[PDB]
């Protein structure tokens, strides 16, 4: 009896989607963490057309807008440099970059200290690295 | 397909497919020019009929019809379909399939009407010449086959076909009627009809069988007749063609009401006659029923040969078949004329060497014996009839009657029908009548009258060839002024003989059964006796029984039971017939009394069988009748009006049973329903219709030889717990005896628990009693078929005492008759000159696949088994002959038919 | 052809029974009868009005019962005990009253979807010899499936238990699929088919239910014949291996033993299966004594296949130019489905043309279409 | 009364007996639930041509027989059974048989391995013989059981 309430209201949405069409509305947004949720029928063009992919990969020139702009928001010392980032992993989620400058937050009050030291930026590297042997200097494939 | 010019011959298959210039301008413009050019058409003639043959193998419609469009104006247009008649007329060859493109391959029903006409009018003149019966043959024997000519071809044959037809039932007849405007008459259409009929003779069957039975006439048959003869073996095996003739007769039954199925079956007698089967005349010249015909085939092996060869031995066994025995007395008497040995010959055309085998088969079944036995009651009466019930057939229990202790303790008719059950232990059988002679001719005249009961049952073994005759013994017994002695006596006269036709029994019957002027009861066993030795002959219907009728309703009318079981015994004496019962029916009616209406619906059934499809209607109205009545009004008597509505229910299932034995083998499968919806009609009307129904349901099974066997009694007898009468369940076991401990095996539990298990008074008890024995032999001694066999067609004579009893309320002396059980099929054993008493082997088949015919025939696969087989019934009925391997030819063919076997070593 | 007559007296009976029966039902049905009045008057005195189907679990002898509805409730209902005290059981579908609950009644038969699977309404228009050809290897199929229904009284004479079971094997498409389908014309008896490939679920647990339920069905009528048609599909076929594997196809195997012969003592089972991975199978179930005689069949030999092709061109049209002897040549030791498919593509080939002759030329050509079938996964040519 | 009354057909209750009132003016169908979940259409073969060669192979093997069963019932002939459509994916395999069912006038029901379109059996090894039947009630139609064979 429980699978039968789940699907009953799936159906619904469905149906729903069909009387959407020909609308100025933008049919649903909607997202999932995995692509094996799916149903035939759902995935199907009419109801979801469009597969926008978020790629982990992501090129040189990106890593460094992502590091970037989370380096707008907080202070820095002179010190301490973006570009030694782009050598030691090159695939990152836009979450870890979110989560190692706040990491390294936390280490610079163990200094006591509100501008950002590239000691503090790279022991938050080391933690949560998620290290790689695909990646540059990592490598004897070449 | 697109015009491609003359230059390759590829190209005119493409250049007429969109527009002949070959056909269309040449020709129309030829022949509304010069009337010198006809020179020319004919060389042309021959150019068109080449692309109608190329072009009489491509499927679409289009390019044929449209091809051909101004072509079918030019019948009228310019060749004007007759100038100088000859050259015209035979340039009608190519534009004929022109009318039926449009005709046939394609609707507009503004075209079709027209165009039928059209194509009728130039079929009959252009068959003059005979070249429209050429044109017709290049499509019935087709060039390479395609979709066109399936469907046109049939149009050509319809147009003589529908005239036929239309001659009988109209008053305008060939010319006159316009929906054809052709004649069937003349030597211009009559000899189309003969032509056609020779070619679709060669290949096929067409219109072949169909312009016969369209005439109406045996003339018709006849002229086939010649055509086939000669063809019968080289242009197409004798096998097939019995195929042939079968298939004309069995096909038309509906179609021949008796005075033409009869004037069809002579026809049919002489094909076979002039074919070399002489096994073939004899079972459709017994089927006539006409005594010179069995004498005409008995006479073609006899008179050839000046020795006994094969044909003597044969000669019997086609005689013997019968159990009726009209065929058994008719040989008897050619043979002394003949003059060979007569110890061996008389015998075996009569009924005695079918002793002989049977007590070869009852060596290997054995004896069983299971009877209860407790003095003084109706338990007691009932005991002892039913170990004679268990001993049905020949078998062997001598000891038990010898204690002729229990047949003195039962009392009044009880010892009478105890004398009988003893008759049944030796039926068909030599002994017997040794131990009844004790019983004779001492105590109580009850056990005399019993004995003689018993010595019908015993001397239907043998009563042809005039060696122990019934008669002989039995005359002194009807002299005694007794009525318990002459109403016993004549009753075993009947079963004794059988069917079979003799002058000291027929006539003795004759000036008593026109002594009904007496007040007497038990008089009503003269014509019960009377009726089973006449049937067997396509019967005169003699005056005897018809005037006896009359005179007991003047001496009478207060006792309806006499009149009610005399009444069943006309329409049986009657049944063999339907031509002869159309004009006692009338007579029947000239007098009325509403006890005389009870006599003329029983014989309804009788006057109609061979279609009863009106028959059924007729008894369905006169329900209604009553009821109707009464309304109508309103916007001593007793006995008369008892017997009028418990006649009408019995007549109704009467009809039901001669009709689907006469013409079906398979709506047997409808038949069923009728009755469960019949009796369901009953059920919630009258109540004392219902009584006589019940037990008229276990006889319609009976009667029809239906299917299953297994699931409808058993289903019916819970119901028939709940309802009164308990004689119900003795008729749903004579169709269950079929194989015994087949489906007796649930027989016995079932009726034993609504005997055992229910109590509603010691009067009913009986009847459940005997019921259970009734139904098992020991390990299947035999099988009933109601069918003569050799018909399955036919009707019975001997299992007609079966039949009798539905339509009367139970009794004791009712509880008499049904010791008899006659009806009996013989195992069928291979023969030789030193006499074989076992088979060899046998073919039979469950499921044929043909529908070509009724039952189809068995094809050269079957299920094979071995020797000591007693004949097997429905599940099993297709036979087939297995002795050709062991390089031995049967003589006597086999199809499940009830005849035994006889084979000739090389 | 030439049949029209007694197809006009097949109908002909027909129009007589439609017609009778439609009267009798209107109008003279007469409930004005007392016997038919006053038993229904005081029957839908006590009978409802809403009757509130119910669910019984469990009797109990004191004129009770506790019934569990679908609605939600149980009840403690009482009975009016004119429906017979004990012929009701657990599993019925029972009318409770709409005021104070009681049995009014009870329904004798309810069924499911899973069952339909099983049951059929079918009757095949083939019948035996439409298997016409290996015609004594199919004495052992009607002489222990067809005969002790027809006749016990053979298997009386000799006395001891009657055949039980067969087992059918050999190379696919020599017939096995038809031999069982065309036993089931002949005999009339309740013939139930079910396929190997769902006895295999996804869904464990369910798959012992099913097995047990089909001969439990099969014994409660009281003939039946149950062709498993492919019991070599429950090694080669599997979903998943956590709700599949070993597991689900053990237990099904188990189950199937209690009931093929078990300690059940349950109705007529006549058992067909048609196999050709009997080495997958338990010793417990070619155990003898449920397989009784079983049945190999090989390819036919050549002059058996002159059996086979005749009957399947009889249905076609011939010429004088159609060989069948030289089609027969060609093949040596191949199934008749390899024959009946040349047979079903030479028409093929007639369709192709849109000509309605069959010829000596269409039987040929398909015969290599037939041969390009056997040797084109082949790859060696000639056996290296 | 009964006759005006069928399986699967909705009426209107008066509830304090739920005594029948009359036939509602709807009918369920169940055969259109599993077709619209999945949610395919139909095509003609002017939205398939372009392989114009593989519409008459299939045009020849199911149209005609529908179309007209009786030529094969003269040449004796036992029609097509199990009909491959194969190659590479989205070559217009799908909207073929699309094309077919609406010139042979079937109902084009795709299955594509959905449990979804059920709610009511949720499995295909209970419902084979249910699919085959409402395309018996529902007749003719277009069975299009599209087996991937990577599926898993
Ligand atoms: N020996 C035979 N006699 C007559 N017909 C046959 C014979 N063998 C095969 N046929 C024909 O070939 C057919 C195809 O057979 P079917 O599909 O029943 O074969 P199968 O052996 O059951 O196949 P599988 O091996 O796939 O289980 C049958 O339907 C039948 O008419
Ligand atoms: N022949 C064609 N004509 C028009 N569109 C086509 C054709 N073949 C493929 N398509 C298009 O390709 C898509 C894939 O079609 P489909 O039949 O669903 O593919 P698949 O073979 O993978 O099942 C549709 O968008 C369709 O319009
Ligand atoms: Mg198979
Ligand atoms: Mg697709």
């Amino acid at each position: 009896g429980s699978d039968r309430e789940v699907q009953r209201i799936l159906i619904e949405l469905l149906t729903q989607m069909d009387g959407f069409d020909q609308s100025t509305n933008v049919k649903v947004i909607m997202a999932t963490n995995r692509a094996d949720t799916l149903d035939p029928a759902l995935l199907r063009p009419g109801r979801l057309d469009r597969k926008i992919e978020f790629p982990s990969l992501r090129d040189r020139r990106e890593r460094r807008l992502i590091f970037g702009t989370i380096a707008s928001k907080m202070s820095l010392a002179p010190e301490a440099d973006l570009d030694s980032l782009i050598i030691r992993n090159d695939s990152l989620s836009g979450a870890v970059i979110a989560a190692i400058m706040q990491e390294a937050g936390l280490r610079a009050v163990r200094k006591n200290r509100y501008v950002i030291l590239q000691s503090d930026l790279e022991e938050a590297y080391a933690t949560q690295v998620k290290t790689d042997n695909t990646v540059d200097k990592f490598d004897f494939y070449k | 397909m697109v015009d491609e010019s003359d230059k390759k011959q590829q190209t005119i298959d493409e250049q007429s497919q969109i527009s002949p210039e070959k056909q269309t301008p040449n020709k129309k413009d030829k022949k509304k020019e010069e009337e010198e050019q006809l020179s020319e058409e004919d060389a042309k003639l021959k150019t068109d009929l080449e692309l109608l043959v190329e072009r009489l193998k491509e499927d679409d419609s289009s390019l044929y019809e449209a091809s051909l469009n101004a072509l079918k104006e030019s019948i009228k247009n310019s060749t004007s379909s007759m100038t100088a008649v000859p050259k015209p007329l035979k340039f009608l060859r190519p534009t004929y399939p022109d009318l039926c493109s449009i005709y046939d391959k394609w609707t507009d029903p503004n075209l079709k009407s027209s165009l039928a006409d059209v194509l009728s009018i130039l079929a009959m003149t252009y068959s003059e010449n005979g070249k429209h019966d050429s044109l017709r043959y290049r499509l019935l024997s087709d060039v390479s086959d395609f979709e066109g000519w399936g469907h046109e071809y049939i149009r050509h044959l319809a147009l003589e076909i529908g005239e036929v037809y239309n001659d009988q039932v109209e008053k305008d007849a060939e010319d006159e009627t316009s929906s054809d405007g052709s004649k069937s008459d003349g030597s211009a259409a009559t000899s189309g009809f003969e032509f056609s009929k020779e070619d679709t003779l060669r290949l096929c069957l067409d219109i072949v069988p169909y312009f016969l039975k369209h005439n109406g006439e045996e003339d018709a048959v006849d002229l086939l007749l010649e055509i086939e003869s000669i063809d019968k073996l080289p242009q197409f095996v004798d096998e097939n063609t019995f195929q042939r003739v079968c298939q004309y007769m069995v096909a038309c039954v509906p179609l021949l009401p008796p005075p033409e199925d009869v004037a069809f079956l002579k026809t049919a007698y002489s094909i076979y006659l002039s074919q070399n089967e002489l096994t073939d005349a004899i079972a459709l010249a017994v089927r006539l029923g006409e005594e010179d015909m069995i004498r005409s085939v008995f006479d073609a092996t006899s008179d050839p040969v000046m020795h006994k060869q094969l044909a003597y031995i044969l000669a019997a066994q086609k005689t013997s078949f019968e159990y009726e025995g009209v065929q058994d007395i008719i040989g008897n008497g050619k043979l002394s004329e003949h003059f060979l040995y007569l110890a061996k010959e008389l015998n075996l055309t009569g009924p005695k060497v079918p002793e002989d085998i049977y007590k070869s088969h009852l060596d290997n079944s054995k004896s069983v014996f299971s009877s209860a036995g407790l003095d003084s009651a109706q338990q007691n009466l009932a005991s002892s009839f039913v170990n004679g019930f268990l001993n049905l057939g020949y078998c062997n229990d001598k000891l038990i009657v010898d204690n002729d202790n229990w047949v003195y303790k039962t009392k009044g008719d009880g010892m009478t029908s105890a004398v009988a059950s003893i008759g049944s232990i030796y039926q068909w059988n030599l002994d017997g009548l040794q131990q009844l002679d004790k019983y004779l001719y001492v105590d109580e005249p009850e056990v005399k009258a019993g004995a003689l009961l018993g010595i019908g049952i015993s001397a239907s073994g043998v009563h042809d060839g005039e060696v122990e005759p019934a008669l002989l013994l039995l005359q002194d017994y009807v002299t005694n002024p007794d009525t318990k002695i002459s109403s016993a006596a004549i009753l075993g006269l009947g079963i004794a003989f059988a069917g079979s036709k003799n002058d000291e029994v027929l006539g003795l019957l004759l000036p008593i059964a026109a002594s009904t002027d007496l007040p007497i009861e038990t008089a009503a066993m003269a014509s019960l006796a009377l009726a089973h030795v006449f049937v067997g002959t396509c019967n005169g219907d003699i005056t005897t029984s018809i005037m006896d009728n009359f005179l007991e309703r003047t001496a009478i009318e207060l006792k309806t039971d006499w009149v009610r079981f005399l009444a069943l015994a006309l329409g049986i004496l009657y049944m063999g017939q339907g031509e002869q019962v159309d004009d006692v029916l009338e007579t029947i009616s000239a007098i009325e009394h509403p006890m005389t209406s009870a006599i003329e619906v029983l014989v309804g059934s009788c006057a109609y069988t061979g279609t009863g499809d009106v028959l059924l209607i007729q008894d369905l109205l006169h329900r209604l009748t009553p009821k109707n009545v009464k309304g109508e009004e309103d916007a001593e008597i007793k006995s008369e009006e008892k017997k009028g509505k418990s006649s009408d229910k019995d007549a109704t299932t009467d009809g039901k049973n001669d009709d689907e034995e006469e013409e079906k083998e398979a709506g047997i499968v409808d038949e069923l329903a009728y009755a469960v919806l019949g009796i369901a009609l009953i059920a919630l009307g009258e109540d004392i219709g219902k009584e006589m129904s019940l037990r008229h349901f276990g006889h319609l099974m009976h009667y029809g030889n239906e299917h299953i066997r297994r699931m409808v009694p058993l289903a019916m007898g819970i119901v028939s717990v709940s309802d009164p009468q308990m004689k119900v369940f003795d008729t749903l076991t004579r169709f269950s005896h079929d194989a015994d401990l087949e489906v007796s095996m649930n027989s016995i539990f079932a009726m034993g628990l609504c005997g055992a298990g229910t109590n509603n008074a010691r009067l009913a008890q009986l009847l459940r009693q005997l019921a259970s024995y009734y139904s098992r032999e020991q390990d299947a001694l035999f099988i009933t078929r109601l069918a003569q066999g050799l018909l399955h067609l036919g009707k019975g004579t001997m299992t007609m005492d079966v039949f009798n009893d539905a339509h009367v309320l139970n009794k004791v002396t009712l509880a008499s008759i049904l010791t008899t059980a006659v009806g009996l099929v013989s195992p069928s054993f291979m023969l030789k000159h030193h006499q074989l008493f076992y088979m060899l082997n046998a073919g039979i088949r469950p499921k044929f696949i043909l529908a070509l015919n009724d039952e189809g025939e068995p094809i050269k696969v079957n299920v094979r088994v071995g020797q000591a087989v007693e004949t097997v019934g429905q599940a099993g009925r297709p036979k087939k002959i297995t002795g050709w391997i062991t390089q031995s030819t049967p003589v006597l063919l086999n199809h499940g038919e009830r005849a035994e076997l006889e084979t000739d070593e090389y | 052809r030439c049949k029209l007559k007694l197809l006009r007296m097949e109908r002909i009976k027909d129009h007589l029974l439609l017609e009778e029966e439609f009267v009798s039902n209107s109008e003279i049905l007469k409930p004005f009868e007392k016997k038919q009045e006053e038993e229904k008057k005081q029957l839908e005195e006590i009978r409802g009005n809403p009757l509130s189907i119910g669910t019984l679990e469990e009797i109990i002898d004191d004129d009770h019962a506790i019934v569990t509805s679908p609605t939600m409730p149980d009840y403690y209902v009482s009975i009016l005990s004119f429906v017979d005290k004990e012929l009701l059981e657990p599993g019925c579908s029972v009318l409770l009253h709409h005021k104070t609950m009681s049995i009014v009644g009870v329904l004798q038969d309810d069924a499911d979807p899973m069952v339909s699977v099983m049951k059929m309404d079918k009757s095949p228009t083939e019948s035996y010899s439409d298997i016409g050809g290996l015609e004594s290897q199919i004495q052992e199929i009607k002489e222990s499936v067809e005969l002790p229904l027809t006749h016990p009284e053979l298997y009386e004479e000799m006395g001891i238990k009657p055949p039980k079971g067969v087992i059918l094997y050999g190379a696919p498409g020599t017939g096995k699929t038809l031999l069982a389908k065309a036993v089931a014309n002949q005999t009339s008896a309740t013939f139930l088919r079910i396929v190997g490939s769902e006895l295999i679920q996804k869904y464990l647990g369910d798959g012992p239910r099913l097995c047990r339920q089909i001969f439990k069905v099969a014994g409660e009528n009281a003939p039946s014949i149950v062709f498993i048609d492919e019991i070599d599909a429950i090694g080669t076929k599997r979903y998943d291996s956590n709700s599949g594997g070993e597991r689900e196809i053990q237990r099904t195997m188990l189950e199937l033993l209690n009931q093929l012969d078990g300690f059940d003592d349950r109705g007529d089972v006549k058992v067909i299966m048609a196999t050709n991975k009997i080495e997958t199978l338990d010793p417990a179930l070619i155990r003898p004594g449920r397989i009784d005689r079983k049945i190999l069949f090989e390819n036919p030999d050549l002059s058996t296949k002159k059996k086979i092709l005749g009957i399947h061109t009889s249905k076609m049209n011939l010429s004088e130019d159609v060989n069948l002897e030289t089609l027969v040549t060609t093949k040596d030791d191949l199934s008749g489905a390899d024959i009946q498919a040349m047979c079903t593509e030479a028409g093929l080939l007639a369709l192709r043309e849109r000509r309605m002759q069959v010829t000596a030329e269409d039987f040929k050509q398909a015969k290599e279409r037939v041969m390009k079938n056997k040797v084109e996964e082949n790859l060696e040519g000639l056996y290296l | 009364n009964v006759k005006d009354l069928k399986a699967s057909q909705r009426v209107c209750l008066r509830s304090d007996s739920y005594m029948l009132h009359k036939v509602l003016e709807n009918k369920a169908d169940p055969l259109v639930s599993l077709m619209m979940v999945e949610k395919v259409p139909d095509s003609t073969y002017d939205m398939v041509g372009g392989l114009t060669k593989q519409i008459k192979e299939i045009k020849e093997v199911i149209e005609l027989p529908v179309k007209h069963p009786e030529l094969f019932e003269s040449l004796g002939i036992a029609q097509p059974k199990g009909v491959i459509l194969y190659g590479p994916p989205g070559t217009g395999k799908t909207l073929l048989a699309r094309a077919v069912a609406h010139h042979t006038d079937c109902k084009f029901i795709r299955v594509s391995g959905a449990e979804l379109v059920q709610k009511y059996i949720g499995e295909g090894s209970r419902m084979v013989r249910e699919l085959f039947v409402m395309a018996r009630e529902h007749a003719p139609s277009i069975i299009f059981m599209d087996e991937i064979d990577s599926i898993g």
